[PDB]
């Protein structure tokens, strides 16, 4: 192994823009 | 403070402000139930190096419903639980 | 020159990463991919608006519910206190209530309004919901139905109309009006209520008060569709592990 | 333009942490768990008071030590001169005067005045004390006592009521009063006194002056309840490993 | 004195190195390799100038591309709506019509333009770009042409005479004139176009509209040769792996 | 009070040591070995002159060259137009010019003079020497001789009186008068010379005009010494490592 | 300035400003007295890594 991992977040000029609605989703709890 | 030494690998803290409150002593490795056994998202967390430094200093905050916690609690009352782990399965030591 | 700098050493405690937490009221030293260095980002204009995604914005938009029916050529459910519908207050809706999508061995996707996504991503959440009920009929309906909410009950064991009409309630008369909006208080002992996905704070109910009529040249049932949004005050608190995936791999491993 | 920054190179002495010792009067660099990142703490309003742990506040409250009797049908010990009680001044009260509940094979339990457990948390201690006695009676009863304070003794050997009356004392006189006070002075060579848990720095001991006297129609015990609290200026020092822990766990292992 | 430092330690994140990738606006600490130590630069005058490498001032150079013929006494070619010359239009050069030096199992060597090879640098790029045509003619001949540009076609499949006059285009007549330049508009559904070595936007083409005319005292083959530079608002946009090296060593390892 | 300190931790890149190069215009953190701290340095006054290092103080002072003879009785060597002398102008002197003392299988030793072992200090090096030639005789003798400077040659091959003549040059009559100097130009293509322990950029020489005379009462021998020191405007360029060595130990290993 | 190396763990420093002064020698290891064996609580101390410094 060469164990590598990449956690990600957003920058400060970015943005989200056009709402539409959301997929369905599942429960996590249900696993 | 948590010096978590041994292992000398990145290691990880984590919040959850309210899971609480079931007993008084803390939970060891496989006897944590299913849900916190690893990392979860977007609770707040850190991580470091044991290679940097040994040292973990991190501040919990107040997150509650209530007015109060409940010091000298008997057994959402208190400050929730705080998880400590492993980042990916460095070989740990025999002892 | 040479002059000697004998000034004292300072300590300073080495760590090797910014905080994972923070995510807002500060910067962040990193190291940027640019041919430029400096504080800078992408370029804007009306072309391309501002970021959409500040809370009350999206938790204002009305998600939708498992739909039912009157049958008001059914004689039996269709009388003076017979309850139509009822569920849980609080803003993730209860498993049963929502349009679900089941499959063999893999996961079950749920619908969930978009209060309940943005509910699902915080530990404690307060304030008042709208419940906009959306009835399928014309003219020729005509029914009253009063809604009622309890605050501090579980289910409906103990729920009948002559109880109901002891809380807060509203009564609504369907004649030529085809959608309400019912918004149910927040009345509980504390500030924030946690998260469900628990026991919810309150619950809500609906009973036919006088019941529907209709004609032989009109249809005899009436579809009436639940929908919910989050009201004004409404409010969410502390990020938590969100209580939901996406659905774009349904796969589990048992 | 990339201009060179030449400027020399500045010694720093790395440490893993910052100070384990330092309560007050700084900063400490620390990696918060928020959202938020900033100088920020929880809301607080008249619901919640201030923090209520400044001290003179806490080891203002009295707490209770052994009650003792007067028989006053007694021949023998209610005399001129027989001394009641006594014991060393200083704030952890002395094992033998508190109330204890002993267990087999575990910790013995004491129940120690609020002055006593906080003067057990530092090394150094000064200040008067008082002691408020507590006398269970009626209007019928009557006697006088002489409530001595001699610096500079350890036990009562070479204690007499002709040798206490020399000292700083106070003469009561129990006739329709069922409390008073005794702020003991504080004389020592030195400026603060060690803890004890050691000799204490003085004592202090109650002599009958006048025998306690009652009749057929009333009852010939009377109970006396010493309790002790810390003087207005009354101050602790260095803290200290504490010299009690608690009892929530008195399993020990010798 | 040696008053103590108390000031708490800060925390620094250890990192090997400054930035790899920036190259403007900024500082770079560094170890310079001078006598001197501080902001320190060789000295200039006017025996040396600034620095040339502003891009619009190399780019506004022309490169030249493959050379062709009209030979004004072939029947076949020379007649109304033969195309002569075309190619996608795009600041890298199409690799047929550049000049090219081949040996046998090493790399093809191609003249680019200063365009080109500048185009080559980066990944997006956009604005207007000047072909300059020059005739190797004398007062004798003469002609016209229709040189068209065509957004959003790769290939002459479907391209003939009478289609192309349906978009942007210069008629020219070369009679006693020997250069022009077309400077092709810029036409595309996207802000920067990427680079090519994908499809280009747009297409050019170039079409006899009279044909050559000359005579028996005058030579019958007109050359014409193709040149290209960026206009005045061309632009390029984010430094990129160059499509093209050096031909210094031009041996290769397949 | 123990506020937090959220700040962000900087980054800062580890080195072993400061700058190993710098001599110059900076400061230099280091552990200074005083019982003071500060900036400090040794007392002076006038008992101490300040330091004497300034370069263009040491290059003024005269070394001395290698003596040589006229024989005025000579009838071979004493002609018009026999070059006595010559050699390549450099600040480093020609090592057959200097006086040596040779030992078996160890290295010889030179004698430098100032200008010499500076300029063994620096890379490059530019501006004018002074040449003093200092004749031993008495107001008896009599001569005439031309000194010229020829630029761009490195040997006398091609070198004649005849020739000699053509560049600048000074022509001295040694008639009761013992010493001149002989301040060469500097002309070069370059504006820093580099070193020579490659050719100097360019000769000088020194020609018989008018013979020496002398008499039966007087020696026949004229004795001169050739001395060199810098200019006013010799300047030195570039620390590098020194041609020359000290003589304390020349024992070396081959 | 306590330089305790050998081992490379993290090492611990603590002042009791009245437990005096009975011997003019240090005393090491076992020897130590029962109730100063362990670390104490709320005595002011000092704790560091011997792999950082």
């Amino acid at each position: 192994g060469i164990e590598i991992s990449v956690y990600y977040s957003i920058a400060d000029d970015f943005s989200f823009n056009i709402f539409c609605g959301f997929p369905p989703m599942v429960y996590c709890d249900e696993t | 403070r948590i010096v978590v030494e041994g292992l000398n690998s990145c290691v990880w803290v984590q919040h959850h402000p309210d899971r609480p409150s079931i007993f008084s002593r803390p939970i060891i490795g496989r006897y944590i139930a299913a849900k916190d056994a690893y990392r979860n998202h977007a609770y707040a967390a850190y991580v470091q190096n044991m290679s940097v430094n040994r040292t973990i200093e991190v501040e919990v905050p107040f997150y509650q419903p209530g007015l109060y916690g409940m010091l000298n609690a008997s057994d959402f009352t208190g400050l929730g639980d705080l998880l400590i782990g492993i980042e990916g399965e460095q070989p740990i030591p025999k002892e | 020159d040479n002059p000697p700098d004998p000034t004292p050493a300072k300590f300073f405690v080495p760590i090797p990463s910014h905080s994972w937490a923070h995510g807002t009221n500060t910067s962040e030293p990193t190291n940027t991919l640019r041919l430029d260095g400096g504080v800078v980002g992408v370029g804007r204009s009306d072309d391309i608006g501002t970021s959409d995604t500040a809370i009350s914005g999206i938790i204002g938009v009305y998600g939708l519910l498992k739909p039912f029916d009157w049958n008001a050529n059914d004689t039996g459910r269709n009388v003076g206190g017979h309850l139509l519908w009822s569920m849980p207050v609080h803003p993730q809706v209860d498993k049963d209530q929502v349009i679900q999508v089941m499959t063999q061995s893999k996961l079950t996707q749920y619908y969930l309004p978009p209060i309940s996504v943005v509910s699902s991503l915080y530990a404690y959440t307060r304030g008042s919901i709208k419940y906009k009920f959306l009835f399928g009929n014309n003219p020729r309906h005509n029914a009253r139905l009063l809604v009622a909410y309890i605050p501090g009950i579980s289910s409906d064991n103990r729920l009948t109309l002559e109880r109901a009409r002891n809380s807060a309630h509203v009564v609504f008369s369907l004649n030529e009006v085809s959608e309400f909006v019912f918004t149910v208080p927040y009345i509980t002992d504390t500030m924030w209520w946690p998260r469900k996905y628990f026991v919810a704070p309150s619950y809500i109910c609906m009973f036919i008060l006088n019941p529907l009529v209709a004609m032989e040249s009109v249809p005899s049932i009436v579809t009436i569709v639940p929908m919910i949004a989050a009201g004004d005050d409404f409010e969410v608190a502390v990020p938590a592990q969100p209580a939901v995936g996406l659905s774009r791999n349904i796969d589990v491993i048992y």
